[PDB]
């Protein structure tokens, strides 16, 4: 079909740009329309990542087109930062815009709650976006909400922070993990030294959060009890911690000091308590710990095993650990539910193992337990990944003798870990870090090291290791293929949140988290990194694909290994 | 993918058109004009590209005679050892780009890409050819608002897994914008998929296809599903309301709303659709004249811009008595200006550049204001710049009557006189050619006293807007 207007000026567009350009002709940004040229500009604009630096012509642009951007829900966080608060009718205008966006999607509206947005009808607004989150949602988020009070007005609590409260009292799953975030805040001395200002603010916080409960009814201050009944059994467990750290000897004196004590209710009242919501996990009631099986392991920091009983009469394995800044894996483990729930948000569910972590205090908290056995006893035991397996989950019909499901969890949960790891940088990658199931569940344990720390000589980029590599069937086999597709969907769903993670990582600046506190204003920007969006799709897979030859042919990672064995068996 | 050109003589590569996994589009030029092409790499030479070269050319003999169908014209095995390319005709502009560029498409355009949406989904299922990929990105829009369905990719996987969807980012993905117009019964149960990478597609199938599609042309360029969304959509968990609701014409939104329907058990066939809303949805105009008519112009037979004037001008009479009888009307008249603007740019003869003039002083009293400050006020103003001096003083005499014509001002046009009309034509007040100068100063008086109208109106509606 010929068209002559093929190669020609399109004069009727050429026509609204002579009145548009029209210095005479007054901004009626309100019905203007961007033309093709101008969304596609728009929608590079509107996807930046939150620490690329605006230049002066987006705001320029997006107010002149104001009228416009009111269609993109994603662009009320693009177009308020390109908005002059200095000038007052640019700010009653950029005020005016805010009211008529269509509402955000929360998982962007935590960022209008980091401290770049000192407006309080701003402020108030992006409460107000969080107002409509489901509370299952904000459980998710929480731990960055009380982050993001280093970002609030310390005299408003004094005197945004009416729907957080008012949110907790209704739901007590919420109500839970909210209070021990407020609780481990309140203890951190550390945050009393460098910013008094805000340690007392949290004080407020604990005090606030207090008094809101108080108010409430019977029920809310039975909430209330069990919250107080909450905070003599964690004080009772780190009582318990140091009476059991001052014993002098072996593992086995400690731990019948430990099972001892724990069966002693007269003197610990651990055995036999008062029912309590699991600080682990507030959705389980329980009844108190179990003596018999708490046990200490053979870490440095011994952590204890404690078994609580439920209400139905089950146990509810947690382990507590005292000695560790358990507040980094409680950060890091969010964000690696996080990364979960978004790949299952696309269907691609990777079969993650998110473990819970709970930071009880600045120095001990209670973290939930997954049935896994360590690799360094399954590589001196077995010999190989697939003798581990062979042994759990024989399967004569499935891939290299194990369950074709059994494998494929396997796989998608390798590629899961791997991913994630990946993208957070893992650096303690010893083989007492990662733990395997019978059901080939993957979860990685002890990240002493994160954000790129290493201290070996030439770490490999991403934690592929020779025994996990065997444990797939080898570079020949299906499954290693099938592993290597996930992590390119994977890469390019995370790619694709990048911006998601980034501004979670944006309101843990003032967080010290030990990686996080090295270099806070760095912080938002290594995930960035890690999300490497200035690469285009195929240059990302390529990329991908690199480091995987590049991990494969680094044949040191394999001495440092021996090292790191040969000093842990002169420990023991 | 330029670097893929230099192997073809005949084809000049021109810009590239984006870039994904599976392929790689750029538009280059060729003797019979522009043409898009997309470069598949070949990185496995035992593929069996000959079953997908021989199912190309079956498209092609099967969808030849489709007036609204634009299959692959060609098919290139091995034209490079190391990649296979596909050609095809280049249209002028994507669905995706034609909501965002002027002039805005009105509602009766609006009504006619949704017709001739369905009508190309009609043909195709007569024809024997199913899309399988049908979204706003593939329906095109050619300058004088013909639809014409391109890209039949025939060698995208029919059916996706629904717990492994990351395999579909380089199958149905490739321009990264994570909209989803495939239909929900594609995406198939993973525990099945762990040939349906060519499972022969129901026709309900590419209904699903082109209510998406249709959705994306009512929803301002939003998007009808995303990839959330619509895999919700199967799974019962999404459903994208908000943006159906965005449907501001009722008798559009419930086409669209059946078409991309879940259930391919109801949704209907192509033909039925049209008869459906024939009266409703789509005015009885579009089929009786406008479609027969406008096949005319989307023939192989090539009209030139020159021949296109003067048929526009010899039918006239007749048009005007098709769209508005002896005597709603006006609403075929803003797909008709369509024609006859479409090729001003492009006429060569002196003849066809009068002939021009005169359609648009006949059809100029029966257009709305808008579409006459819209649609025809910028193509006088080129005309005023021929190269032939009697097409100048006619350019002058027509703009100064369809001026005189305009009896409200658009919103977007209350300085158009100041900056459009009277800059528009001053040059022509001292042209060399003394024709020129003559219709100057035999029409700058009414030329300066339209423009007084138009500022008393505008002052009048000022006031009174003012007194609201
Ligand atoms: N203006 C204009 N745009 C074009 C033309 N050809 C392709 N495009 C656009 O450029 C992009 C090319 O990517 P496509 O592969 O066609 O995207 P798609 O239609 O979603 O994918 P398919 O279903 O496989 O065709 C799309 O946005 C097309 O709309 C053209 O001839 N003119």
């Amino acid at each position: 079909v010929p068209d002559p207007q093929m190669s020609m000026e399109n004069l009727v567009e050429s026509k609204h740009h002579k009145l548009a350009r029209s210095l005479r002709s007054g901004p009626s940004d309100h019905d203007l329309k961007p033309n093709a040229a101008t969304r596609d500009q728009l929608n590079i604009i509107v996807s930046y990542p939150p620490t690329k630096q605006l230049t002066y012509e987006e705001q320029d642009l997006v107010w002149k087109f104001r009228y416009y951007l009111t269609n993109q829900e994603k662009a009320l966080t693009k177009f308020l930062k390109c908005v002059n608060w200095d000038l007052p009718q640019e700010a009653k205008q950029a005020l005016e815009l805010l009211g008529k966006w269509k509402p955000m999607d929360v998982e962007d509206s935590l960022e209008l709650l980091s401290s770049h947005y000192t407006n309080p009808t701003v402020r108030r607004y992006a409460v107000a976006r969080l107002r409509q989150a489901d509370d299952e949602d904000l459980l998710m988020y929480l731990l960055q909400l009380v982050q993001a009070l280093k970002y609030e007005n310390f005299d408003d609590i004094k005197n945004l922070c009416t729907f957080l409260i008012s949110r907790a009292c209704k739901n007590s799953t919420l109500a839970n993990y909210l209070y021990w975030y407020v609780i481990v805040e309140c203890e951190d001395q550390d945050t009393q030294q460098r910013d008094p200002k805000t340690h007392e603010m949290y004080l407020n916080v604990m005090r606030r959060f207090s008094q809101a409960l108080l108010k409430g009814d019977k029920s809310v201050r039975v909430m209330r009890s069990l919250l107080a009944a909450q905070q003599t059994f964690v004080d009772r467990l780190v009582h318990l911690m140091k009476a059991v750290q001052r014993e002098s000897g072996n593992r086995k004196k400690k731990n019948e000091r430990l099972q001892a004590l724990l069966g002693d209710n007269e003197k610990m009242n651990l055995s036999d308590v008062e029912l309590i919501p699991l600080p682990l996990e507030p959705q389980v009631k329980i009844r108190g710990i179990i003596p018999e099986t708490a046990t200490l392991f053979k870490s440095a920091l011994m952590p204890a095993q404690l078994f609580f009983k439920t209400e139905d009469g089950g146990k509810y394995p947690v382990i507590f650990k005292h000695g560790d800044d358990l507040r980094q894996d409680q950060l890091i483990l969010q964000i690696i539910s996080l990364m979960d729930k978004l790949l299952r948000k696309e269907n691609l569910d990777l079969k993650l193992t998110p473990y819970k972590v709970l930071a009880t205090s600045t120095k001990h908290g209670f973290m939930q337990f997954i049935q896994s056995v360590p690799v360094a006893e399954v590589l001196d035991t077995e010999g190989s990944i697939q003798n581990f397996f062979r042994k759990y989950a024989p399967s004569e019909n499935g891939p290299n003798g194990i369950s074709a499901e059994v494998m494929d969890t396997y796989v998608k949960s390798c590629a899961g870990y791997c991913v994630i790891t990946y993208i957070l940088g893992v650096g303690d990658r010893h083989l007492d870090n990662l733990l395997l199931t019978k059901t080939g569940k993957l979860f990685h344990i002890d990240f002493g090291y994160i954000l790129g720390r290493d201290p070996k000589p030439l770490p490999p980029p991403m934690k592929l290791n020779k025994e996990m590599v065997e444990g797939m069937g080898g570079t020949q086999s299906e499954q290693y293929q099938e592993f290597r597709k996930q992590c390119y969907t994977a890469f390019l769903h995370l790619r694709r949140y990048s911006n998601l993670i980034l501004n979670l990582f944006s309101l843990m600046v003032d967080a010290n988290i030990p990686d996080i506190a090295l270099e806070p204003d760095k912080t938002v920007k290594k995930v960035q990194d890690k999300f490497r969006l200035d690469l285009s799709d195929e240059e990302a897979v390529h990329y991908m694909q690199s480091l995987i030859d590049e991990s494969v042919h680094a044949l040191f990672a394999a001495v440092v290994e021996q090292i790191h064995k040969f000093a842990q068996y002169w420990r023991k | 993918v330029e670097s893929y050109f230099s192997d073809i003589h005949d084809f000049e590569y021109d810009k590239s058109l984006g870039s994904t996994r599976f392929f790689k589009v750029a538009r280059a030029k060729h003797r019979e004009g522009l043409v898009v092409v997309k470069v598949f790499a070949i990185q496995d030479p035992t593929l069996p590209l000959t079953s997908y070269k021989q199912e190309l050319e079956e498209l092609k003999i099967r969808l030849n005679s489709a007036q609204n169908c634009l299959p692959f014209q060609k098919a290139s095995e091995k034209a490079s050892e190391k990649a296979a390319m596909l050609f095809r005709q280049y249209v002028r502009d994507n669905l995706y780009d034609r909501i965002s560029t002027r002039p805005f498409l009105n509602n009766i355009e609006k009504r006619w890409i949704a017709f001739q949406i369905l009508t190309a989904v009609d043909q195709a299922h007569k024809s024997g050819v199913r899309h399988g990929d049908i979204k706003t990105e593939n329906v095109m829009v050619t300058s004088w608002n013909w639809v014409l369905l391109t890209d039949f990719a025939s060698f995208k996987p029919t059916y996706l897994p629904e717990d492994n969807p990351a395999d579909f980012n380089y199958f149905f993905d490739t321009s990264r914008r994570r909209t989803c117009y495939i239909a929900p019964e594609r995406f198939v149960d993973g525990g099945m998929f762990a040939q349906r990478t060519r499972g022969e597609l129901k026709r309900a199938m590419d209904i699903f296809s082109a209510g998406c599609v249709i959705a994306e042309l009512f929803t301002e360029g939003v998007p009808l599903f995303d990839l959330s969304q619509l895999l919700a959509y199967r799974n019962g968990h999404f459903f994208p309301e908000q943006v159906l609701n965005k449907i501001e014409d009722h008798s559009i939104r419930e086409l669209v709303t059946q078409m991309i329907h879940r259930e391919p058990d109801k949704r209907l066939e192509a033909e039925d659709y049209l008869k459906q809303q024939r009266g409703n949805a789509f005015p009885e105009i579009f089929y009786t004249f406008l479609q027969p008519y406008m096949a005319q112009f989307a023939k192989e037979t090539f009209l030139s811009a020159d021949e296109r004037i003067l048929v526009i001008r010899k039918d006239l009479g007749n048009i005007i008595h098709n769209l508005c009888g002896h005597d709603p009307k006006e609403n075929g008249l803003v797909i008709l200006v369509s024609v006859i603007t479409s090729c001003l740019q492009t006429l060569k003869y002196c003849d066809s550049k009068l002939a021009a003039l005169e359609l648009i002083l006949h059809l100029a009293p029966r257009l709305s204001v808008e579409i006459l400050l819209d649609r025809i006020t910028p193509y006088l103003l080129h005309f005023s710049n021929d190269s032939v001096p009697r097409v100048r003083a006619e350019a002058l005499r027509t703009l100064t009557k369809v001026l005189a014509l305009v009896k409200e001002v658009p919103r977007n046009d209350i300085n158009i006189y100041p900056e459009y009309i009277l800059p528009g034509i001053a040059h022509l007040a001292q042209d060399d050619a003394t024709i020129v100068r003559l219709a100057y100063a035999e029409n700058i008086a009414l030329l300066a006293e339209t423009a007084l109208r138009f500022l008393e109106l505008v002052q009048l509606k000022n006031l009174n807007m003012e007194n609201d």
